[PDB]
């Protein structure tokens, strides 16, 4: 998965670690399935770039691209199974109905601050 | 750091080393090529600049069949073309030949390669010599190489895993002669000597592992599993770590007392592993049962002078202590009066591994048993009877006489072997 | 106050190259020769080691000496090689071959004349020089044989200038020369009566510092020479930079040479920490002083606590306080009064410079005239006598022009020096 | 010393000197090592020393810094070097018109990373009604503002064709 | 008879390496064009960086 | 600058020189035609090759060598083979009638009509070199032209060039295996010339090279080709210090005085490692300490002269490749700790080391494998008295009742020359024994 690793890192430095949600927003605005050209365009307007070899590898592993599969791999592969089930539990708690929609009120209710070490520092 | 140099002598030694190394390669994730597709392998393998590793072992036999089998088998890539010495004609179950005539033309280069390995090593913990005294080369060269190693390295740690002749099953008629001749060398010039008789492990495999037709492959595989269990403490981190000298100072109470019994549990098969709930107490009890013992030496027939338990896996000190108390409470085994504690345990977090072509089912928890017991006098009381009943009227003696050994060496070896039990029951006698 | 430098032999040439690039970096001089320093203090006394041409760019006031041209080619090919003046590369055709006789009597005489010519013109160019530096190894042939001849001729021509001789005296267990004790014995007697101050260096101690003081697995000669380069740059920095209490070579000599023959010092440099220990230790005079007198931080492999410091000098660099630069040295005196000589009170000369070395907030250079250095002289003399009993490796010297009487006189002078050190180490008031 | 190397004629132009130094430098591309000599005599100007400058920037007509020295490559030195440099670092030009100025950085980023080109030079040019015919640029760029990139890569012409097909 | 001696060959060619058919392709090393040995350690950091 | 002249005498010298010059051309990138390859024809050239090849205005290098043999077969083989273009028609001086293993014939009858031309060629080669370090003479004392003509040439060189360095890398008769039967005569007669008129002598006997090739390079049937390839590798390893830039470069006179303690004591044992095929090279930890230990091993040297039976006088190590000075220091320290090999009492340091950045090169189509690092060791030791004892016991047992002496006396040689040579070799044993004796 060299193209997955490259895109994940590239986004991490270019946008910041805390806002990797931009790639998800772009790929959701993409239709399912999406053509490779528009996938490149929309994915890359956020200034994340892939080499031609990595792009060819991505196309071969995945004209249409399974954008849902790309999202799943991006959010799934770079996690060891510990992190896999940890994030699965967090998402399940955030969305108990498995509806694929997270609201501000529910996230604020389910988000904890008081145990953070820095707010313990005060 | 923590290097341990392995030496294998004879057919039995080479087979045991083959099993040991096919186990260690998987324990470190090293392919038979020598490279993996953390300096844990530094103890056994020497890393090269090509990204692959070479084992720190010397194979040696005066006949070429086993060594060319190694040189042609799967581990050609792994094994160094040197440190894999071949002879020209074997001793052929003749300690005289393997020690005086035809072993002296190979011992010099054997020590040359061994000292090359030692110079490669930096923090060498000790030598591990795998052989069988019942054979000719394994006795003769097992004496010559060990005495030369002793005179060259002084008091450096040496552990000799010796496949002693079994009381009932023996594949040679001069086997008792070789054993009695070589016990002198295994006594004076070996820091620890480990019993590895055949028929006991045979019965263990037949009963616990349930194979109708086991073989030497299985017995050496189990022996290698025991070896790796004992040596894993210096190879992976654990709650309680034990080094070679660390358990030597606990298992050698007197300089003459260094012959040690071994066992291993759970020795279970694939079908029976899933159903059983393996606990620390259960595995410790199965260890202390004579059934799980891999040497024909009944624990009930003697007093355990010292115990040392290599616990591997998710084993924990609380359960270790609970098992310790249970062993103290039950009367199946008794300890020597002047040895109150009598126990040592080494806990390691690395669970044992299982290799292809084997029968053991991998268990998240296991434990090996290394013991000094007064019952070891019984195997020697079998061997001395076995030897005297043939030496009473001078049988199988002309072969040794014509190979440059004086006839009085037999009497000297017999007297030394008798001194072995005259010390065993002496130290086992209650104060 | 001008110091003209000389490099002799391969060791001397490499050490001089390292020192010259270090001092050029400190003064902000690129290999082009143009100054680009970020502080005017560099230009304020850039003259001490640099003399500029008609183009406004400076060149080192250095003289390079070797029979072989190979090390000359390597030095010129170095990153700062083009900074040197081409006419200052005086080289012969046939090497000394680790022969003090060849480098001092026949092959060195035919080239010391040109070296003296270039040294004379360089000394006359400046207003009035403070003196001479030499960088050489006493174990080699051309570095030692020609080095001592240079020392003698420059002493004869300029009696009243300060002569510093950075001599790399090498150790047997790190040795690489069979005639090493011969060369060292033949050079030390010349240095005794011909050098104002000798600057002792041992490859074993440099290696020890590189191994455990710096925790570098395999730093080569390019890293060994950097330490002596820093030593030179910190020992001369008093001239080139201002300070609360400035000093000079003559000050160090008068405060560290109680007797004319007692002018051999061992070197140490502070601070010296690994990359991983940089953020673990606080940089302060308290941490500098403890390692100033430490054995593993001292870069001359003669054990310091088997002798009594006749004198010592601490050249501090960086804006600091005058209290802890001398109160802590008094503390060292008090809690190591056994290791410091009795009849000389406050064996410590202290000097302060306002400009620390580049990249270091604070630094100190330690120069000590301890009597423990007699161990090196005694054992190299033992080696010399061991080979001299059987006249081994001596036909070369005899055919090249040496005399058995001169060898015996060199041995006697060495014994006199070691006895001079010993009788002050042991005697009381 | 037998290692495969790229030999280039180079100039330094030390300050005050009336003429360039007229050196040659060999870069051992398997490593980061460089060495230099002068054409007239042949003395070793610089030893075999490792440098941090990437190998892709040692092409012809490029200037680099070697220990504070501005060293400019003028031409190759050996035909084996010319062959290997043609195989590896092939040069090409891409001209982007005035309608893509808001995506100037976008196109440059795709040159650097999408197309794996390395940008030896990037400039802007105001096209003249005479320069258009003198240098044979498309007529649609006359009296406009363009950006010109000198970029090198393997199969540079084909990569440039792919770029101009994938962009406007 | 000497004409018949043509078909007789030499038992052992001279200067023949005793190759035991290593798997160099899997090992990833070309024996002819690989400098066998240990790349000497490169001490990370230098005295200049330390100062 | 730093030029050295290679004089090859006899068949063995000629063939080992052929191998040496092939290897030198390979290291310096010189094609067999004598010129640099066309693809890398850079206009300006370095001074590295100057030590062994003389430059021509046409751009084609010429080796600084003198092939010399009474027998025309080997020199004609050189003049016809692949290096005819490289080699000058001169400096390849040829005789017409052979010496035929006869020292008397090669030194007293047939050698005089060609020694003058040989010295003319030497002068022509020497006047071209402005920084001549010295002469390296390759020959085998076993034969006639190697012993006799070589002795005469070394005598003339000593009387003409004064104190120029001379290194005879000569092939003495191996102890148990020998090719010539009057080889003991030739060796004992030429030891007088190699003692007084040669400054350093290196033993290169054949059976030690055979055993090395068999046990380390894994060649069941080694030949003179392989032997000469190893000898050439050793020569290149020793001479590369002045050819290539290194951490500690040494010249001829740098190790001359460090390896010669006394004028009569200059015979030195040679050794080189790692010498291993590609099939085995990466299986061992080829480190500086390992290669130093392998060199010091009795089975890793080029001579059948056990050091444990003798006592080392002075050791010189020539490291090539990625070697580090303190890796060398660690090897030296472990050698000091090792007790199997012991030095003489009066020589405490006893070590020379020279580190060079040029790893050895392997000939195309060869059998040795290129290595990260290598080392060649040349050592003066007291153990050479044993090989001298072998050869002189051979000579006395042959000379007891006038074997083969008529051939020598029929070529203008007095009978007392044999006795004088025997006394000289006895003294050469006695001084080694005396200097090896404890103080
Ligand atoms: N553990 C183990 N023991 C074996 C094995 N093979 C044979 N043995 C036993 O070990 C004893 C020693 O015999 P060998 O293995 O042949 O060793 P040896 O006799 O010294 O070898 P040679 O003298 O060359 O024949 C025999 O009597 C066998 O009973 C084996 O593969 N593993
Ligand atoms: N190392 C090496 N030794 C050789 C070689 N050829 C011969 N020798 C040995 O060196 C000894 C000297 O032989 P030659 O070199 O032929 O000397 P020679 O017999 O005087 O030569 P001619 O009189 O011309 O035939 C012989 O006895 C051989 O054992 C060779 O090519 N390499
Ligand atoms: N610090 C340092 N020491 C060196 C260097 N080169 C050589 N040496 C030492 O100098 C000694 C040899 O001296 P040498 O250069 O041969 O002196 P010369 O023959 O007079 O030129 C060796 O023992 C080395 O330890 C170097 O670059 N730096
Ligand atoms: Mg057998
Ligand atoms: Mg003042
Ligand atoms: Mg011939």
């Amino acid at each position: 998965k060299p193209f997955l690793a490259d895109i994940l890192n590239k986004a991490a430095e270019r946008l910041g670690h805390k806002q990797l949600w931009r790639v998800a927003s772009q790929l959701e605005r993409l239709p399912s399935p999406a053509s490779a050209d528009v996938a490149r365009d929309a994915l890359r307007d956020i200034c994340v770039f892939l080499s031609d070899e990595d792009y060819a590898h991505m196309c071969e592993t995945y004209r249409m691209i399974d954008t849902a599969a790309l999202i799943e791999s991006l959010s799934t592969a770079p996690l060891t199974p510990r992190r896999r089930h940890v994030v699965n539990l967090a998402v399940h708690k955030l969305d108990p109905n498995a509806t694929g929609i997270i609201s501000y009120i529910t996230l604020s209710d389910h988000y904890d601050v008081l145990r953070h070490p820095e707010v313990r520092n005060g | 750091m923590r290097e341990a140099i392995c030496i294998h002598i004879g057919q039995a030694g080479c087979q045991v080393g083959n099993a040991c190394w096919e186990l260690f390669c998987l324990e470190h994730g090293i392919q038979p090529d020598g490279s993996m597709p953390d300096d844990a392998f530094n103890t056994f393998f020497s890393e090269t600049g090509a990204g692959k590793h070479v084992p720190r072992c010397l194979f040696l036999d005066l006949e070429p069949t086993v060594v060319d089998e190694v040189r042609t088998g799967t581990y050609r890539q792994l094994f160094n073309p040197e440190q894999l010495v071949s002879g020209k004609e074997d001793a052929a179950n003749n300690y005289a030949r393997g020690h005086y005539t035809i072993g002296k033309e190979i011992v010099d280069l054997a020590l040359d390669r061994i000292r090359k390995l030692a110079d490669n090593c930096t923090g060498l913990q000790g030598f591990m010599v795998f052989h069988a005294v019942g054979g000719g080369t394994g006795s003769g060269l097992g004496a010559l190489l060990l005495e030369r190693l002793s005179v060259d390295y002084g008091k450096k740690s040496k552990l000799g895993y010796t496949v002693y002749p079994s009381p009932q099953v023996s594949t040679a008629v001069v086997e008792p002669y070789n054993c009695v001749l070589s016990t002198h060398s295994l006594l004076e010039h070996t820091d620890v000597a480990t019993m590895l008789d055949n028929e006991a492990i045979y019965d263990l495999t037949r009963r616990s592992l349930d194979i109708e037709r086991p073989s030497y492959t299985n017995v050496n595989r189990l022996i290698g599993q025991v070896v790796s269990s004992l040596t894993a403490s210096l190879r992976f981190d654990g709650a309680l770590n034990v080094d070679l000298t660390e358990f030597q100072t606990n298992l050698v109470p007197y300089p003459r007392i260094h012959f040690v019994l071994t066992s291993y549990a759970p020795v279970v098969s694939a079908e029976k592993a899933y159903h059983e709930q393996l606990s620390v107490a259960d595995i410790t009890n199965s260890v202390f049962e004579p059934a799980g013992m891999l040497t024909k030496c009944d624990p009930r027939h003697g007093k355990y002078m010292s115990c040392c338990l290599m616990y591997r896996g998710d084993v924990v000190p609380k359960d270790v202590n609970a098992a310790i108390a249970t062993i103290k409470t039950k009367r199946t085994i008794q300890f020597v009066d002047w040895c109150p504690t009598g126990f040592k345990c080494g806990i390691n977090y690395q669970p044992p591994t299982v290799v292809p072509g084997g029968d053991l089912a991998k268990v998240q928890r296991a434990v090996c048993m290394i013991a000094n017991s007064t019952a070891i006098a019984e195997v020697f009381a079998r061997i001395d009877h076995k030897f005297d009943l043939m030496y009473s009227k001078r049988a199988f003696v002309h072969w040794y006489v014509g190979e440059g050994m004086e006839e009085g060496e037999f009497s000297e070896a017999r007297e030394d072997l008798a001194a072995l039990e005259k010390d065993y029951e002496e130290v086992g006698a209650e104060s | 106050r001008e110091i003209v430098s000389c490099q002799a032999g391969q060791c001397g040439n490499q050490i001089g190259s390292k020192f010259w690039e270090v001092i050029s970096d400190e003064h902000g001089v690129d290999p082009t020769g143009t100054y680009q320093g970020d502080s005017d203090l560099q230009l304020e006394r850039i003259n001490v080691y640099f003399d500029e041409s008609s183009g406004g760019r400076y060149v080192p006031r250095a003289v390079l000496m070797d029979l072989e041209p190979g090390t000359m080619d390597s030095v010129r090919a170095g990153p700062y090689g083009q900074l040197f003046r081409p006419d200052n590369f005086i080289f012969g055709q046939s090497g000394a071959g680790n022969n003090w006789a060849k480098g001092h009597y026949t092959e060195g005489a035919e080239l010391i004349d040109s070296v003296l010519d270039v040294c004379r013109k360089e000394a006359e160019s400046c207003d009035c020089l403070q003196g001479f530096q030499l960088s050489h190894s006493l174990g080699g042939g051309t570095g030692s044989g020609m080095g001592t001849l240079l020392i003698s001729k420059l002493r004869e021509e300029y009696p009243d200038r300060i002569m510093m001789t950075f001599s790399v005296i090498p150790s047997p267990r790190v040795s690489d020369t069979v005639v090493e004790p011969y060369n060292t014995t033949l050079s030390v007697h010349q240095l005794v009566e011909n050098s104002d101050e000798s600057m002792c260096i041992d490859n074993e101690a440099l290696y020890d510092i590189c191994f455990r003081t710096l925790k570098l697995t395999t730093p080569t000669f390019g890293d060994l020479n950097h330490l002596v380069a820093a030593v030179m740059s910190g020992v001369t920095c008093c001239l080139r930079f201002p300070g609360q209490l400035n000093s000079d070579l003559r000050k160090l000599a008068v405060n560290l040479v109680p007797f004319p023959r007692l002018h051999f010092f061992m070197m140490g440099f502070a601070p010296l920490t690994s990359r991983g220990s940089q953020q673990y230790r606080g940089l302060s005079v308290a941490e500098l002083t403890q390692q100033m007198f430490d054995a593993k931080n001292m870069m001359q492999a003669a054990d310091p606590r088997h002798g009594r410091y006749l004198t010592a000098s601490a050249l501090f660099r960086g804006r600091m306080s005058t209290k802890e630069v001398d109160e802590q040295m008094l503390n060292v005196q008090n809690k190591n009064s056994s290791y410091f000589i009795e009849w000389i009170p406050n064996n410590i000369k202290s000097s302060i410079c306002d400009i620390p070395p580049k990249g270091l907030k604070m630094s100190v250079t330690f120069i000590g005239n301890n009597t423990c250095i007699q161990e090196m002289f005694r054992r190299v003399g033992e080696q010399f006598t061991g080979m001299f009993r059987r006249k081994a490796f001596l036909h070369w010297y005899t055919g090249e022009g040496m005399d058995e009487m001169e060898f015996t006189e060199a041995e006697s002078n060495m014994n006199d020096l070691v006895s001079e050190y010993q009788q002050y180490q042991d005697a009381t008031v | 010393t037998l290692d495969s190397r790229m030999a280039f004629h180079a100039q330094q132009q030390d300050p005050g000197a009336p003429q360039p130094r007229q050196l040659i430098l060999r870069y051992f591309y398997e490593s980061g090592t460089v060495e230099l000599m002068e054409v007239p005599s042949g003395r070793l100007y610089l030893k075999r020393t490792a440098v941090d400058i990437p190998a892709s920037s040692f092409t012809v007509g490029s200037t680099v810094m070697l220990f504070g020295k501005a060293t400019t490559i003028t031409a190759f030195a050996d035909e084996v070097t010319r062959q290997l440099c043609a195989q590896c670092s092939e040069s090409t030009t891409v001209v982007i018109t005035e309608e893509a100025f808001p995506s100037l950085g976008r196109y440059l980023a795709m040159l650097t990373e999408e197309c794996c080109f390395t940008i030896t030079d990037v400039e802007m040019v105001w096209v003249q009604r005479e320069t258009i015919s003198s240098f044979n640029l498309p007529e649609k760029l006359a009296d406009t503002r363009i950006v010109v990139v000198l970029c090198t890569r393997k199969k540079a012409v084909e990569k440039g064709f792919a770029f101009v097909e994938r962009t406007t | 008879v000497m004409a018949g001696y043509r078909s007789v060959d030499v038992l052992h060619p001279v200067g023949e390496q005793l190759t035991r058919n290593y798997d160099w392709e899997s090992a990833g090393i070309d024996p002819t064009q690989y400098r066998f040995g240990k790349r000497s350690t490169s001490s990370d950091g230098t005295t200049a960086t330390a100062l």
